């Protein structure tokens, strides 16, 4: 590395990478709605009896 | 006069029953009623129809 390599290229550290010691920064929360909910597939009919 | 058992005929529909005027509901209003179970407990007169 010290002898044979001539030129080197540097970029800012990508935010994708995360050290193993910082694993708790990857903990995230997702909310799934209740399973008791029922979703309606039928239209609403409008009527009157005068 | 005719000696009928539980005669369904009256000389004229009562103006008052037990000291209070009988409720009168038109047929169109009665058709759209969703609280009919409470109304029929007291009794009413259906009109505005043939």
């Amino acid at each position: 590395s010290k002898m044979n390599v001539s030129y080197r290229l540097y970029i800012k550290t990508p935010a994708c990478l995360l050290p193993l010691s910082d694993y708790m920064r990857a903990q995230h929360d997702y909310v799934s709605p209740s399973s008791s909910r029922v979703y309606i597939k039928d239209p609403a009919v409008v009527y009157t009896r005068s | 006069r005719f000696g009928f058992r539980d005669s369904p005929f009256c000389t004229s529909l009562p103006r008052t029953i037990m000291g209070n005027d009988v409720r009168r509901i038109s047929y169109n209003v009665f058709s759209m009623m969703e609280d009919i179970d409470d109304v029929i407990s007291e009794g009413f007169i259906l009109y505005d129809a043939y």
